[PDB]
RNA sequence: AAGGUAAGUAU
C-alpha cells in the first residue's frame, strides 16, 4: 500500500497507462485506509516484483484523483483494472464485470495467474481474456 | 612454557591436551588432525543416533573458543 | 436549491444526532480502556528513538538472505511420466493359477 | 626472483606469479557475463516507492485511520480528529462540452 | 497489516529522513527478516542494529506473534467446528498450526 | 539376518513392492520420486548388492 | 481501626512520583511550555500498600546465539529496580502515558512480594517464564530507602519464609508453595495433600509468584 | 436483481 508507487492526478494516471508499451499496466483504484484494498495492495506488493518483467503496478486514490470514476464505474471499495498499450482488457472472472477485478484477493498465486493470462492476452491482441479461475464462487467449503 | 598455545587457547586446555600428549615435544610432532582427537572418550551411545553423542571430539572442541559457537 | 434539501436532511437527522454520536464516544472509550490503540502501544519505543544518532541511524544494516541459489532459484522441476513397468505389474496382477 | 610463463611465454617477477596465472586465464565471457549482467542492472525500474513517497503515504494513511493513529477516533475513512472537477463520463458525445468546461475552468 | 503500517510510520516518523530516506524500505525488511526468524524459530539478533530499534521491532513481533497465535487457534477451532473456509484459509492455517 | 539367510529375496521383494505402492496409482513424477523408483530398480535388478 | 494485625505485618508505607509524558506529537517549543504550564510535573503522593508488585522482563522472544532454547533469568535485584528515584517506568494508558517512579518510606515486618504474572496481551493471558534469581537467606533494601527513613528504619534485611510457585500455563495450573519451618530451619514444600522435603538452594530454581519475608 | 457482455479491425 504505502510500498507500491502513487499516481496523484488524472495526467499522471493517463501517463502511465500510455507509458508503458510492453508490460500490462495495474491500476489499483481505491483507498489507503480501505481494510479491503489493504489486502489488495498487501497482495499486490507481495507480487509486485515477480511480475516485473511483464506488470506495473500502481495505486490511484479516487478521492483524491476522481478522475475515473465516472467512466470506469469506481465506486467499489477495491478495484484492480488492467490496461495493455493504452487498451482496457476485460477479464472473464465469472462475477458478472468483466470490466475490473472489484475485491480483495488473498492468494497471491491468483493475482499472478490473472496479469500472467492477462497480459499472454493482450499480446495476442486480445481485449477479453479468460481468466485460469472461475469466480462465480469463493468455493467455500 | 608454551606461551603460544596458551594464548590460542585456555591454560585449562593447554594442560588437558599437553598432559595427554605425553609433553610440548610430542604434542608437537603431532600432527594437526590427531590433536583435535585428543582426550576424546569413546561415549557409548544409548539408543540415541552417533551425531547426538558427539563423537571424535576432543578437548579442543570442548575448549572456550569452540564452545562459543553455534553447535551447527 | 441543493443547500436547502442538504439543510433539511441535517434538520432531520438532528433528531438523534447529539444523543447517537454521545453514545458511540462513550463505546470508543469503553472498548480502548480494554484495548489500546496500536499507536499507543509502541509510543513508549517511539519516544525512545530520540536517542539514535544520525551516525546510528546509517550504520542500520542493509537485509540479505541466508538461503542459497538452489533454494532461492531452483532449477525447474520436471514432470515425468511413471515408467512403463508399472502399467505392467499392474497387469501382472489379476493373472490368477488354475490351481 | 624470475620465472618463465607456462602460460603466455615471457618472463615474470617470482612475487607476482600467482596473481598472473589467476588473471591470465581470466574467461572472457567471464567479462562478458558481467557487463550483461550490469547491462540489465542499470536498465532495472523502481518497482517500490523512493523513501519520501512511503513517507508520504504512511502520513496520509495515518491521516484517515484515527483507529489506529492519533488520539481522537473518527470513522475509518475521515480525517478529522466552492470548486467541483468537471470528469468526463467517458462518451463520446460529451467529449466537446467536458473540453470545455475544463478550458473555461482556467482562471 | 495495520500493525506493520503503525510500526513502519512511527519509526519514519522518529526517523531523521532528511538525511536518510533510502534506509525507509530496509526499516521494512528488517520487520520482515524478524517476524520470519520469529516463524522459523531461529536466533534473531542483527548487530549492527541500534537498540531502541531492534526493541520496537521485538515488541512488533510479540504482537504480530500473540494475534497470529490466536489467530490461527480461533481458525482451526472454526475449521473443526464446521465452518465454512476458503482453500486458501485452510491452507494458511494449517501452515500456521 | 544371516547373509546365507533362506528369504533374505523374498523379503527385500516385498519391501521394495511396499516402497513402489505409493506409485501404483499413475501420476506424474518429480525428480525425488523418480530418484527413489531408480533406487528401487537398482535394488530390484541387482538383489545381492 | 488504622492500626490492626494486618496493617502492622503486611502494610508498608511507599512513595509515588506521577509525572505525566506529554504527547510526542506535539513541538519541542510546545513541549517545553506545557511542561512548564504544570501540568505535566511531578505530584509526590504518598500511599500504602499490603505487598510490592514486581514486573518481570519480557521473555526473550528467541534463541540464544551459542546455547538455542534458554529459560530467561533475571536477577531479583533487577526486578526491585523499582521503587527508587533513579528509575523510572513508562505506565502506558489508551488516553496517555506516564512516568510514575517509586520510594519505599516504610518496610513493614513481612514483605510481601507478588511477581507479575499471568499478563493479558492483546489478545489473551500468558505467563512470563522468567526465573527469578534470589537469595533465600540474606538481602538488604538499604539502597531502596529514602535517606530521610533510612536513619529511622534501621533493619531492612528480609529472609524468604514463604514462595508460592505456579506450574503449568495460565489455562490451566497448579499453585506449589514452599514454607520454610521456622523452628527448625527446613524448607518443605507441600501442594495440597503431597508434602515433600525440597532443599533449600532447589527453592530458588522456581518460577516465583508470591513471596514472603521476615526482617526479623 | 444478478453471478448469461465474444473480442477485433473500419467509417
Amino acid at each position: 500500500s504505502y510500498m507500491l508507487p502513487h499516481l496523484h492526478n488524472g495526467w499522471q494516471v493517463d501517463q502511465a497507462i500510455l507509458s508503458e508499451e510492453d508490460r500490462v499496466v495495474v491500476i489499483r483504484f481505491g483507498h489507503d485506509w480501505d481494510p479491503t484494498c489493504m489486502k489488495m495492495d498487501e497482495v499486490l506488493y507481495s507480487i509486485a516484483e515477480k511480475v516485473k518483467n511483464f506488470a506495473v503496478i500502481y495505486l490511484v486514490d479516487i478521492t483524491e484523483v476522481p478522475d475515473f470514476n465516472k467512466m470506469y464505474e469506481l465506486y467499489d471499495p477495491c478495484t484492480v483494472m488492467f490496461f495493455f498499450r493504452n487498451k482496457h482488457i476485460m477479464i472473464d472472472l465469472g462475477t458478472g464485470n468483466n470490466n475490473k477485478i472489484n475485491w480483495a484477493m488473498e492468494d497471491k498465486q491468483e493475482m499472478v495467474d490473472i496479469i500472467e493470462t492477462v497480459y499472454r492476452g493482450a499480446r495476442k491482441g486480445r481485449g477479453l481474456v479468460v481468466s485460469p479461475k472461475d469466480y462465480s464462487t469463493k468455493y467455500r467449503y | 612454557i608454551a606461551p603460544n598455545l596458551s594464548i590460542i587457547i585456555g591454560a585449562s586446555t593447554a594442560a588437558k591436551i599437553m598432559g595427554v600428549a605425553g609433553g610440548l615435544t610430542n604434542l608437537s610432532k603431532m600432527p594437526a588432525c590427531n590433536i583435535m582427537l585428543l582426550g576424546a572418550q569413546r561415549k557409548t551411545l544409548s539408543g540415541f543416533s552417533s551425531t547426538s553423542v558427539l563423537p571424535h571430539t576432543g578437548y579442543i572442541y570442548h575448549s572456550d573458543i569452540v564452545q562459543s559457537l553455534p553447535p551447527d | 436549491a441543493d443547500a436547502i434539501y442538504a439543510a433539511l436532511d441535517k434538520r432531520m437527522d438532528e433528531r438523534r444526532k447529539e444523543r447517537r454520536e454521545q453514545r458511540e464516544k462513550e463505546e470508543i472509550e469503553k472498548y480502548r480502556m480494554e484495548r489500546p490503540k496500536i499507536q499507543q502501544q509502541f509510543s513508549d519505543l517511539k519516544r525512545k528513538l530520540a536517542e539514535v544518532t544520525e551516525e546510528e541511524w546509517l550504520s542500520i544494516p542493509e537485509v540479505g538472505d541466508a538461503r542459497n541459489k538452489r533454494q532461492r532459484n531452483p532449477r525447474y522441476e520436471k514432470l515425468t511420466p511413471v515408467p512403463d513397468s508399472f502399467f505392467a505389474k499392474h497387469l501382472q496382477t489379476g493373472e490368477n493359477h488354475t490351481s | 626472483e624470475y620465472l618463465v610463463s607456462p602460460i603466455t611465454g615471457e618472463k615474470i617477477p617470482a612475487s607476482k606469479m600467482q596473481e598472473h596465472m589467476r588473471i591470465g586465464l581470466l574467461d572472457p565471457r567471464w567479462l562478458e557475463q558481467r557487463d550483461r549482467s550490469i547491462r540489465e542492472k542499470q536498465s532495472d525500474d523502481e518497482v517500490y516507492a523512493p523513501g519520501l513517497d512511503i513517507e508520504s503515504s504512511l502520513k496520509q494513511l495515518a491521516e484517515r485511520r484515527t483507529d489506529i493513529f492519533g488520539v481522537e477516533e473518527t470513522a475509518i475513512g475521515k480525517k478529522i480528529g466552492p470548486e467541483e472537477k468537471v470528469t468526463w463520463d467517458g462518451h463520446s458525445g460529451s467529449m466537446a462540452r467536458t473540453q470545455q468546461a475544463a478550458q473555461a475552468n482556467i482562471t | 497489516l495495520e500493525l506493520r503500517a503503525a510500526v513502519m510510520h512511527d519509526i519514519l516518523d522518529m526517523m531523521p529522513e532528511g538525511i536518510k530516506q533510502n534506509k525507509a524500505r530496509t526499516i521494512l525488511q528488517h520487520l520482515s527478516e524478524a517476524w520470519r526468524c520469529w516463524k522459523a524459530n531461529i536466533p534473531w539478533k542483527v548487530p549492527g542494529l541500534p537498540t531502541p530499534i531492534e526493541n520496537m521491532i521485538l515488541r512488533y513481533v510479540k504482537a504480530k506473534a500473540d494475534w497470529w497465535t490466536n489467530t490461527a487457534h480461533y481458525n482451526r477451532e472454526r475449521i473443526r467446528r464446521g465452518a465454512t473456509v476458503d482453500k486458501t484459509v485452510c491452507k494458511k492455517n494449517l501452515g500456521r498450526l | 539376518p544371516p547373509l546365507s539367510y533362506k528369504h533374505d529375496t523374498k523379503l527385500l521383494i516385498l519391501a521394495l513392492e511396499r516402497l513402489k505402492e505409493a506409485y501404483s496409482v499413475k501420476s506424474r513424477l518429480n525428480q525425488s520420486q523418480r530418484e527413489e523408483l531408480g533406487l528401487i530398480e537398482q535394488a530390484y535388478d541387482n538383489p545381492h548388492e | 481501626k488504622k492500626k490492626t494485625i494486618v496493617t502492622d505485618v503486611f502494610q508498608g508505607s511507599m512513595r509515588i512520583f506521577t509525572k505525566k509524558l506529554p504527547h510526542p506529537d506535539l513541538p519541542a517549543e510546545e513541549k517545553e511550555q506545557l511542561l512548564h504550564n504544570d501540568e505535566y510535573q511531578e505530584t509526590m503522593v504518598e500511599s500504602t500498600f499490603m505487598y510490592l508488585t514486581l514486573d518481570l522482563p519480557t521473555a526473550p522472544l528467541y534463541k540464544d546465539e551459542k546455547e538455542q532454547l534458554i529459560i530467561p533469568q533475571v536477577p531479583l535485584f533487577n526486578i526491585l529496580a523499582k521503587f527508587n528515584g533513579i528509575t523510572e517506568k513508562e505506565y502506558k494508558t489508551y488516553k496517555e502515558n506516564f512516568l510514575k517512579r517509586f520510594q519505599l518510606t516504610k518496610l513493614p515486618p513481612y514483605l510481601i512480594f507478588c511477581i507479575k504474572r499471568f499478563t493479558k496481551n492483546n489478545f489473551f493471558v500468558e505467563k512470563n517464564p522468567t526465573i527469578v534469581n534470589f537469595p533465600i537467606t540474606n538481602v538488604d533494601l538499604r539502597e531502596y530507602l529514602s535517606e530521610e527513613v533510612q536513619a529511622v528504619h534501621k533493619n531492612t534485611t528480609y529472609d524468604l519464609i514463604a514462595n508460592i510457585v505456579h506450574d503449568g500455563k495460565p489455562s490451566e495450573g497448579s499453585y506449589r508453595i514452599h514454607v520454610l519451618h521456622h523452628g527448625t530451619g527446613k524448607w518443605y514444600e507441600l501442594q495440597d495433600l503431597q508434602v515433600t522435603d525440597i532443599l533449600p538452594q532447589m527453592i530458588t530454581l522456581s518460577e516465583a509468584y508470591i513471596q514472603i519475608w521476615k526482617r526479623r
